[PDB]
């Protein structure tokens, strides 16, 4: 009866599962898979072939890490189950086969990545039901609003989905495969010119965090570029797990700045800016004013200092004058596609929704076509 | 169907220990059979649930003493024919070749001098199952074909295993012509024995945590010419540990109170709440007995088994050292990067070295370090805090043991009557072993899987023991039975102890490993054994349990616990102590050990590696004999006269392993 | 059938079995000749004499290490002390009882081979097994992490581990050790007048080193004190009854561990080369690398060697990490008590190599099986 | 008017130096400095604080040979301010202030590097003009094309540089630090297996030449690990400066086998060719068919016997098999590098490239930035 349904919200870099009606994710972790890359001479130590999640960025310094989705689109099918048996038995501690579970997906995908989950969710793990929903439409049930084009970029994709009043316009949908992965290796990158040099993939782990505790997004780059060029008060230091210390300036706002301007990684791709405007163009001309005083941002990329503030002055750039630009970023947009999963599973119009089991067994993995979007 | 019939009436109840019960039928409507369950229940059955009854086998209608011709040859007719017969205040039954003797709180008359010269020569079923066919049998078959016997009594504690030694004794006493003084000092004996080999348990006030044997040996056509007791698988992990609910053995409790204030304040000795020992189990007084009047039995005891005053003074003063080194508290110490230890002063750190009679600076060097003395040198080494407890735990457990050894040999010398073994035909035993038996607790730890290990072999010595009466014997006469299967089962005793990759020796293994866990031990375990059937690995990474498929069936072990009982250790520089102590005691118990100059202290047999070679040299002793089995069940949980628990029984009859007696009769010819 | 944990060194063979608390035999590897003529017709006449017997008629005989940096020059020699270690001292059949042995990290393959070929063959033994000394060295620490700097009597060597992974790249070899030393005392010896030469002098002068020597933490103030002062000066009397007094030369003696061009070598200090093992790790595990500097073998007994490591890999690391030696009071016997531990456990039992892979493989399946 | 360019093509191993216009190098020489590490007794010898070049390698075994570039990034300014003064001076036999200096560097290089060679050079040297290109480029300049991806393998570093058309594909650059210092120390390693031991860094040059000498890259590693396994046609005989003779089997092809296996000597990274795949693959789909056949190598770690058939084998075995691979080995590809910068400072359009001091007292060390690349 009470049976309470599981909202499991696998991105491309970390993975968040939990209960539908929490207020909050219960597991949040890193999506990878490591093994070992040494020789074991200890006779008698335990041996474990793969770590997933948090233990495989403890013993971090032995293994090579491996993420089993890039770009939104799952590339190894037996790690995916490694992580998916982790999050189910060893972090949620339930049972798959009497929990209905809810799957989130990128909006322009390949048939097969969805048709694969739909075929491991009810042939591995033997949900009783399941549900593929698009995380842009969760970003606004968690945002509480029905009108909106709310910007989604996570570390796999970057995509801009326009609705109103419940209805979708799927030509005005945008995807860019700039995200936060591309965002840690540019500045992977420049960081060689101040000498410090990162290679290995622990080392990747690093850098990333050197990216989210120092990068921000700079309003005018220009006047950054001479600040930073004129003065060391946009220098700042941190300390590498060995103990050396870094001092790294420029490169603070030179990492995020990608996201406005793609040529930097050799992408001949618009700014997220520019692609939001030109997806607000794409939807009809009295949507357009409704769409602009609501931009609804989501995803960790989102999360850097100002640029929600460079993004309404970008916008409003770009847009009428006439028109006001609102930004709406709330503070905890990294898990409102989880947040949004969790209430949309926890409504009573969505349990005929359910892909059943018998339903599967019928119709073979192509239901999911007829049933999800 | 017809009415007033007896017919297996089927309940769904979704109690575990669900067997059918059966009932007289009543009145016509539908199923209507009610009229009593078995006590007073009332049960209208429909017609559309009349699957739920079956007839009933006139063989099982009226109860039978051999359950092996009964006619529904199930547990609930083994249940059931238990039920007859002790509503009718008959208290024992055949399986064959195994006795179930039911405990009736209560005292009967069954026994007697007359019930002696009646049962006197009298096979098995020439006479109603008693506790004195079971003595007669293995008396006779003794001197009739010039082999030593043996008789098991197993069962839940409070069951009447102990009882039962006695009136076998006590049939064997009459049988030989003279009174034989020594069943009367063996009588004597029990009470200091229980006093330091049982403790209270979750389960019973008073359960016997080590096995008895009592070797009475027997002249040439004639009796109790003498009699050796032989203590085996001695729990020691209770002397330093206690679990909730659950207190140490009774002799500490007995001594603490109810001994002259003087004799007190001479051995230092307070109340009980003070003692760690005493008192982390967190229930000081059982309700049921007044232990300071054990007190007067056991000095009185002592007293008949030629224990000096001397002597008790010596025992106390031990007893008395080992509560106050279980007060010493230990400290972390860094040292110089290494780990330190610091005992914390208090008074029972003084009054332990003088109990022991050994220099209080020593004390405190063999407590806090070990010596390598390699040849040439001797190079001290400092201990980790976990260490510390290690060796203090240790000792203390060292004692007891050989305190309890000393304890036996005293009984043992003044019992055992040497017998003249210049003649070949020395004389023919009779062993009488009284052992624990299977339980399966809620929790379940390092004690409990050494003790179901011992009932894992004692079950399959007893299965093939049956197996070799089966038609392996009775249809041998005249019935084929090559085509009927007689397979065994030690598959689990191979995965536990009896192969390479065992259970047990990864217990061993992870003890001494380099930062040794139970979380540790516990993946070795699921990485060695997760593809055996007879291993249930825990569902999740959190779980801390461990499944193994014994005989009577899944038992789920705490991983919790291991690690830390299974260390005992004792370097060398302990055994040192003890020779250079002005205690003559001490010395005389470690008296083999103070003949010392081995560095195998490395090994320092741990409490696995001790009960295996306990337990194979008690398999041995019976291997050596005949064996006659009894098995013991307590009826009811709260002590009364008359109370047939069936929840209760039908747990003992599973986790006895007589079902498997039932089993092969229904592969040969029922 | 109790396992044997025999650990080879360079100076002294540490023998015993397997689940002991201490080795049981401790002599040194020497093998002795007379080299004199015998005068009295009937005297017992040896060959050979190998360890306490050699040391004791130390005059008569001339001193030959089987043994050199690690390497197994002399074989036949080498065959003795094995025969002596089995039969005389641990009075054990080797037919009867698998034997463990211990092997520098990067020593030429023809040495493990034919200790494998000699111990299948000469003294068929039902299995046996090499392993690396530092290894044992850990197990005997009781860790699962860090680096161990094992001195010996031949080599000195570094190998860093963690959670029982090994780094391969990171495994460093010295040839300073004990013999050097040794050599080097005997060398400055004579600034003083007195003159070493022959072997038993030798063992002499190595008898004055573990009395005298020590470490200090810093060379240029000790010499200073030195020659300022006769405090550190020490007086030691020879066998004859002779004494001997020497001052700077207590810390010049353990300074060449720290300074290895005094006797000509350009390699660096045994600090700078745990230093580089350290670095060469990866930057997740140089944190725990830096705080478990283990210590094993007899080199390492040196007084204030510890703390000279500790201040020297300070300066080298970084301010904010946390700099720990460990030096176990027993790390003279740390490789042999690891030894045992590793042969006791449970999980070793399938990894001896048998006779019948012998028979079948030959001598390489040594490098397949073990390592 | 007539004044004829410079080009030092100061690798971490050899510096190649010479001028514009020439065919090949006319100074070639080690780029160590020696120190004595010893006591001189005899008084009236000619004592040298310091031996550089030639005279280092005449006194090896009285000295301490370092190298002040390691990994393509100099070290020591003051070592390497002694090897440009001694090739300036001791073998061009010219001085550095009436003559244009042309300089090469790696690709991904630390930008203080560039801008301390350039200090140097204006303030020390008084060069009237200065330029610092990279090494690929110069190399498809030697090889005579404009299209190509270059595989450049000195002893320092190890880069790769897709270049179609004249335009350079930043980012699809990629560099790896595996080269001749790293597979000498690794022949270093894995000659102890035989009994020789090779410790001094005047015995590392004695494993450089055997390396040079005996060392080859076999088609299949298992195939040939099995026939050296199986006979002695392999192996070969080498003699010591002291006439000891030593012999070697398998170590042959052991050694150079762990720039397509770096894991060999614990590292992460991937082989040769599957970094020149990745990087072809991480450009343009029309550019990787013109790609595929015109892979040029360069540097002096590609001259073992037979890299030219492996690398063409993995290429075609990761590369579609409608695609042509074509690997171009010039014979003299161990001085391409400065032959190609030899051209391009001998082009006439080149002229107005050049770093003048004046631009350089105007604009400080931070024109180079600019002015290259
Ligand atoms: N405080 C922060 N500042 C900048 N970037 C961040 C921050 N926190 C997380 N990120 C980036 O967000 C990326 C993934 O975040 P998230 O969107 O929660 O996961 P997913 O991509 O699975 O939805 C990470 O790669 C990380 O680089
Ligand atoms: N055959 C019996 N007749 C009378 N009382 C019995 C009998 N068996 C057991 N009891 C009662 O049970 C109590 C405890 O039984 P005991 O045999 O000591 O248990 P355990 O088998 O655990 O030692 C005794 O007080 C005794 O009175
Ligand atoms: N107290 C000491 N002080 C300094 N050096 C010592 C001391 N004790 C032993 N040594 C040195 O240790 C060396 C041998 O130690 P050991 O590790 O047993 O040799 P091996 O490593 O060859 O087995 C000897 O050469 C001796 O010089
Ligand atoms: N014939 C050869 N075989 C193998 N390696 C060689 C050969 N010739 C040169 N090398 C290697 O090339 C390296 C340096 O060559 P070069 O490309 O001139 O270096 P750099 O580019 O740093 O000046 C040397 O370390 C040497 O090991
Ligand atoms: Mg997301
Ligand atoms: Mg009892
Ligand atoms: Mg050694
Ligand atoms: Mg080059």
């Amino acid at each position: 009866d009470e049976t309470t349904a599981l909202v499991c919200d696998n991105g491309s870099g970390l993975v968040k599962a939990g209960f539908a009606g929490d207020d909050a994710p219960r597991a949040v972790f890193p999506s990878i898979v490591g093994r070992p890359r040494h020789q074991g001479v200890m006779v008698g130590m335990g041996q474990k072939d793969s770590y997933v999640g948090d233990e495989a960025q403890s013993k971090r310094g032995i293994l090579t890490l491996k993420y089993p989705i890039e770009h939104g689109i799952i590339t190894n099918w037996d790690d995916m189950e490694k992580i998916w048996h982790h999050t189910f038995y060893n972090e949620l501690r339930v049972a798959p086969e009497e929990h209905p579970t809810l799957l989130t997906e990128a909006p322009l995908n390949p048939k097969a990545n969805r048709e694969k989950m739909t075929q491991i969710m009810f042939e591995t793990f033997n949900v009783p039901a399941m549900y593929v929903a698009i995380q842009a439409v969760l970003s606004l049930y968690a945002s509480g609003r029905t009108t909106g084009i709310v910007l989604d970029s996570g570390d796999g994709v970057t995509h801009n989905v326009p609705i109103y009043e419940g209805y979708a316009l799927p030509h005005a949908i945008m995807r860019l495969d700039l995200a936060g992965r591309d965002l840690t290796d540019y500045l992977m990158k420049i960081l060689t010119e101040r000498g410090y040099s990162f290679v290995t993939t622990a080392e990747r782990e690093i850098v990333r965090d050197i990216k989210e505790k120092l990068c921000y997004v700079a309003l005018d780059f220009e006047n950054e570029m001479a600040t930073a060029a004129s003065s060391s008060s946009l220098e700042k230091s941190y300390e590498l797990p060995d103990g050396q210390v870094i001092t790294i300036g420029n490169e603070r706002f030179r990492c995020p700045e990608t996201l406005f301007q793609p040529s930097f990684i050799g992408m001949e791709s618009a700014g997220i800016h520019e692609t939001t405007y030109n997806s607000i163009m794409k939807c009809d001309i009295d949507i357009r004013k409704d769409l602009y005083a609501n931009n609804v941002m989501s995803g960790g990329t989102t999360m850097y200092p100002g640029i929600a503030d460079r993004m309404q002055k970008e916008i409003t750039a770009l847009a009428p004058s006439t028109m006001k630009i609102k930004i709406i970023a709330p503070p905890e947009r990294k898990y409102s596609v989880w947040i949004g999963g969790s209430i949309l599973a926890s409504l009573s119009t969505f349990q005929q929704m359910w892909i059943t089991k018998q339903e599967y067994d019928e119709a073979g993995p192509s239901i999911v076509h007829r049933k999800c979007f | 169907l017809q009415k007033g019939d007896y017919v297996w009436m089927d309940l769904k109840s979704g109690q575990e220990f669900d067997v059918p019960i059966g009932a007289v039928v009543k009145l016509c409507d539908s199923g209507q059979i009610q009229a009593v369950d078995d006590e007073d229940n009332e049960h209208w059955i429909s017609p559309q649930n009349a699957t739920h009854i079956k007839p009933m086998h006139p063989t099982s209608v009226h109860g039978v003493e051999d359950m092996i011709r009964l006619g529904d040859l199930n547990e609930a007719g083994i249940l059931r024919n238990l039920l007859i017969r002790y509503r009718d205040h008959l208290i024992y039954t055949y399986t064959g070749s195994i006795l179930v003797a039911v405990n009736p709180y209560q005292l009967l008359s069954i026994y007697s001098p007359e019930h002696i010269r009646q049962y006197t020569n009298k096979k098995i079923g020439e006479m109603p199952p008693h506790i004195f066919a079971i003595a007669d049998n293995c008396y006779f078959n003794m001197k009739r074909n010039n082999r030593d016997q043996c008789c098991i009594i197993s069962g839940e504690s409070g069951a009447g295993k102990t009882e039962s030694t006695k009136l076998i004794l006590q049939f064997l006493a009459a049988i030989s012509g003279q009174h034989s003084w020594i069943e009367q000092q063996v009588l004597e004996a029990t009470p200091i024995l229980e006093a330091f080999g049982n403790a209270k348990t979750i389960r019973n006030d008073n359960s016997s945590r080590f096995g008895k044997y009592i070797d009475i040996h027997f002249n040439k056509r004639g009796a109790i010419e003498g009699a050796k007791i032989e203590q085996y698988l001695l729990e020691k992990s209770r002397v330093c540990r206690q679990a909730p609910d659950e207190r140490n053995y009774h002799v500490f409790y007995c001594m603490l109170e109810g001994m002259n204030e003087e004799e007190k304040k001479k051995l230092g000795l307070g109340q009980a709440a003070d003692y760690n020992y005493l008192a982390m189990g967190n229930c000081i007084t059982c309700e049921g007995r007044v232990d300071s009047q054990e007190y007067a039995n056991i000095r009185s005891a002592m007293k008949v088994l030629m224990f000096t005053d001397t002597e008790n003074w010596e025992i106390s003063k031990l007893l008395a050292a080992i509560l106050h080194m279980g007060n010493l508290q230990y400290e972390a110490r860094t040292f110089e990067n290494l780990d330190a230890c610091e005992v914390l002063f208090s008074p029972s750190l003084a009054t332990a070295a003088s109990l022991l009679e050994v220099n209080p600076p020593d004390l405190m060097s063999c407590l806090t370090s070990r010596t390598l003395i390699t040849r040439g040198e001797t190079v001290s080494t400092p201990l980790s805090r976990e260490q510390a407890l290690d060796v203090r735990d240790a000792f203390v457990k060292g004692i007891y043991g050989r305190l309890f050894v000393w304890i036996v040999e005293k009984i043992n010398a003044a019992i055992y009557k040497p017998p003249p073994l210049e003649v070949k035909n020395s004389r023919r035993s009779i062993g009488l072993l009284d052992i624990f038996g299977f339980e399966n607790f809620t929790v379940n730890s390092f004690e409990q899987l050494c003790i179901n290990f011992a009932n894992e072999h004692l079950q399959q010595f007893f299965v093939r023991h049956v197996f070799k009466l089966e038609q392996e014997e009775y249809d041998l006469e005249s019935i084929d039975w090559l085509h009927i299967e007689f397979t065994d089962n030690q598959e689990a005793l191979d995965m536990i102890a009896n192969r390479p990759m065992n259970v047990i020796s990864l217990i061993d293994e992870e003890s001494k490993f380099p930062k040794g866990t139970d979380a540790t031990m516990l993946h070795k375990l699921n990485s060695q054994h997760k593809l055996n059937a007879n291993y249930v690995p825990p569902k999740n990474s959190h779980e801390t349990q461990f499944g193994i498929n014994h005989f009577a069936g899944v038992v789920y072990y705490e991983s919790q616990g291991f690690l830390e009982k299974n260390r005992d250790t004792l370097h060398g520089d302990i055994i040192q102590l003890v020779h250079s102590s002005r205690n003559k005691f001490i010395k005389q118990i470690f008296q083999a050990d103070v003949a010392m100059g081995a560095e195998t202290r490395k090994r320092s047999p741990t409490l696995s590696s001790q009960f295996k070679r306990s337990l194979e040299l008690l398999m041995r002793t019976l291997g050596a004999c005949q064996p006659f089995f009894v098995r013991c069940i307590k009826p009811n949980e709260f002590k009364k006269p008359m109370l047939f628990d069936r929840h209760l029984c039908v747990r003992q009859l599973r986790y006895s392993g007589m079902m498997e007696t039932i089993r092969i009769r229904h592969a040969g010819y029922p």
